[PDB]
DNA sequence: ATATATATATATATGTGTATATATACACACATACATATACATATATATGC
DNA sequence: GCATATATATGTATATGTATGTGTGTATATATACACATATATATATATAT
């Protein structure tokens, strides 16, 4: 990938035994020992030069970066992305959520609230979600763009409720909203 | 059936029946050859370039 | 997320309660000592403390 | 095995064990018939074909030729890099063995009354001019891949390698290179078309040879696939992406069998140099169903788009210019700057950790 | 047949509130594990040995 | 036709050496995203007109 894009202009004086293939005479397959004494490039200072050198070396910068792209773009298995993450670190996913029952999901405020709500919960039934300080103006707003903040997203996401249609698969039934007791 | 009946040639015989070993492609072929310094898209035949080369390289190896 | 277990909530007056369906392909040992050894290697149950 | 249309030399027993080579095929047999040197000397048929070079079977017509073989020195170059060489043929009334030793300087030929009919060439390898002293299991495993090669080309014959049979279909071999190649078999061509994503690959044969290092046969099969793919990707993605960039990615292994006036430019006959009409007019490959097949799929061509956009998008996101006195190369938003920085002077920098350690600097300090 | 006069909803922004989070050094002296490899025993088998 | 023998290949089981902790808080600072409204501003979109 480094040296595909170099045009190297060799010129070879006085060799000695110049073995070849074929009666052409296109290449020279004498060995490399012989071939190793009798030339005495020095490599390591047109490495140095090319080093130093900068419009040779930043399309090689840029062709191995597009090539990283490519190398770890397509790549790994279980390519299944429904939910990446399982409900939300912060929620509290019920044991019969998902299925028919009376399955409540707790909209609290503050996740500082998250102490005590999973002891004394419905384990099967009860679930919750704190959610975080005060709520956009969602009157009247196009789907696209109350679509790109994360914290109304994953109440659609939690459970399927799409904002273009109607509730029918919802992992919990009843949402049970709870604000706090102050203005 | 294939005819096989073993024939033994001379040197020139076995040349001129056999010129592909001896000059190389005798065909007309496209290739990508520095001409002047440019890599351009060729098409000739390299057994008659070779055909001169074996004078040129014989007068430059005396 | 290996298809050995898959796990739910029991707590009560007392937390910590995981109610655990175990996968038809993970081997459940007959041999109920070793079912101990190789609960307490993979669980963690036995925290030890210097 | 193609003289005889396939009816013999149908088995070929190929046996490489501690440097020797045993090929053994049931053939109609070398001739015992007289064949003529021009010096004079009157040679038997198998040791004029097994001792001498420039001499053979195939130096008749050239354009109903199907054979592999042309130059009639084959053989005899066998026999000359060998320190032993036994060549036992069976034409079904004698056995004519051809014995030859010390680098083919001690030859003999004799004839036995027998019944056996086809060839066994056992011969042991000379290590004095080759850089090499054994045949290592790498050479074992070329020949044997070029038997399985062989048993793909040629189904009908059953190679056989240390006894050991090889089967050879298209399919599993096509499979071998990559799962998702796309097959497509024709009376006398075999291509798949896979990926290549370190570099090029390519894998050839006309009709029993391994041509290696290319030829014309290639060249005018991808410029047909390419003819019908670079517009059908044209209308398909609106990319500009050229022969070559399609073509690097691809692995590309093609059969070709009963090929006419084959002609190459060396002896190993590694590059088909037979004119290009006469390959054109001889290869019935459908280019267009290989397009359209490779387009239909997403694994192999949908690759390509998808790095050849992500070139172009490496390439759109460098973009750079210049800038009005710039201040302290790359700035900070809360880096203040001596306004004679950089240039000759004993200009200090100052480390804090406070922002509030910085709002009375701006006033006290020069 | 497009140059320009002009009009109107975009961008901070002020302060108040109401709530999140995050990179690190500290160090034992183990805890759990992460593979891991590696050497060696023994099995069968098959091909030599007879 | 049958003894047999040993060879190496793969289980296997342990024992190596590492590797990642995070522990469990103290300690240091910093960041985040919203609701409440008028006041400009700006910048560019359309009309027209000769
Ligand atoms: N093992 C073999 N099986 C069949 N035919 C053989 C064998 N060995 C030699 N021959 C024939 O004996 C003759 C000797 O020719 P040979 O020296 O083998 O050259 P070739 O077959 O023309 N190969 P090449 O010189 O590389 O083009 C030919 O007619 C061969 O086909």
């Amino acid at each position: 990938r480094v040296k595909e894009c170099l045009t190297i202009v060799m010129f070879v004086r006085d060799m000695k035994n110049m073995r070849f293939d074929s009666q052409t005479k296109e290449r020279l397959t004498s060995p490399f020992g012989e071939i190793r004494s009798h030339i005495q490039l020095d490599a390591k200072k047109i490495s140095r030069a090319i080093l130093n050198n900068e419009a040779i070396l930043m399309p090689i910068i840029e062709a191995a970066l597009a090539r990283k792209l490519a190398a770890e773009k397509a790549a790994e298995t279980k390519a299944a992305k429904k939910a990446s993450k399982a409900k939300v670190h912060k929620h509290i996913k019920a044991n019969l959520c998902g299925k028919d029952a009376d399955t409540t999901l707790f909209l609290t405020e503050g996740d500082s609230a998250i102490g005590y709500l999973i002891d004394v919960r419905d384990k099967e039934l009860h679930g919750g979600y704190p959610l975080r300080g005060k709520v956009l103006n969602s009157w009247g707003m196009s789907y696209a763009d109350m679509l790109k903040n994360k914290e109304l997203f994953d109440i659609c996401a939690i459970t399927g409720l799409v904002l273009g249609e109607k509730a029918e698969n919802l992992n919990y039934h009843n949402i049970a909203i709870m604000t706090d007791a102050d203005h | 059936m294939i005819k096989n009946e073993i024939k033994i040639l001379s040197d020139i015989e076995h040349i001129k029946k056999r010129s592909g070993m001896y000059i190389g492609s005798s065909a007309n072929e496209m290739h990508e050859r520095f001409l002047f310094g440019k890599w351009e898209s060729v098409q000739y035949v390299p057994g008659l370039v070779k055909l001169i080369d074996e004078i040129i390289d014989n007068s430059v190896d005396e | 997320n290996k298809g050995f277990i898959t796990w739910d909530d029991a707590c009560g007056e007392h937390g910590f309660g995981f109610k655990v369906k175990f996968r038809k392909e993970y081997s459940l040992s007959d041999n109920e000592e070793e079912r101990h050894a190789k609960i307490m290697k993979d669980f963690g149950l036995i925290e030890r403390r210097s | 095995g193609i003289r005889t249309k396939f009816k013999f030399a149908n088995k070929i027993n190929v046996t490489i064990k501690n440097n020797q080579v045993t090929v053994e095929d049931n053939g109609r047999g070398i001739p015992q018939a007289m064949v003529k040197t021009p010096t004079g000397e009157e040679i038997p048929g198998p040791v004029a074909a097994w001792t001498i070079p420039k001499a053979g079977g195939n130096f008749g017509d050239d354009k109903e030729r199907v054979t592999g073989g042309m130059n009639g020195v084959g053989s005899s170059l066998t026999n000359i890099f060998s320190v032993m060489f036994v060549g036992e043929t069976g034409d079904g009334q004698n056995n004519i063995v051809v014995r030859c030793s010390n680098g083919m300087e001690n030859k003999s030929w004799e004839t036995i009354p027998g019944k056996w009919k086809g060839t066994r060439v056992t011969f042991i390898p000379d290590f004095m001019s080759f850089e090499t002293n054994e045949l290592s299991q790498v050479y074992l495993d070329i020949t044997l891949d070029r038997l399985q090669t062989l048993a793909v080309v040629y189904p009908d014959i059953q190679f056989t390698f240390n006894g050991k049979k090889v089967q050879g279909n298209f399919k599993k071999y096509a499979r071998q290179y990559d799962e998702h190649a796309i097959v497509q078999e024709q009376e006398n061509c075999s291509i798949a078309v896979g990926r290549s994503p370190d570099g090029f690959r390519q894998l050839t044969y006309v009709n029993n040879i391994h041509t290696k290092n290319g030829g014309h046969h290639i060249d005018c099969v991808m410029d047909d696939i390419c003819e019908d793919l670079i517009p059908q990707i044209k209308r398909k993605f609106k990319i500009d992406v050229t022969k070559a960039r399609v073509k690097e990615c691809l692995t590309i292994v093609m059969f070709v069998r009963d090929m006419k006036n084959m002609r190459f430019d060396s002896q190993t006959k590694e590059r088909l140099t037979s004119p290009f009409g006469e390959i054109r007019s001889h290869i019935q490959l459908d280019a267009k169903k290989i397009s359209r097949a490779i387009l239909n799929n997403e694994a192999i061509l949908m690759p390509i788009i998808e790095a050849a956009l992500a070139r172009k998008l490496a390439a759109e996101k460098a973009a750079e210019t210049k800038a009005a006195k710039k201040a302290s190369k790359a700035k900070v938003h809360k880096h203040i700057k001596a306004n004679l920085c950089g240039k000759d002077a004993d200009t200090t920098l100052f480390l804090t950790e406070g922002d509030s350690a910085i709002g009375y600097l701006i006033d006290v300090r020069d």
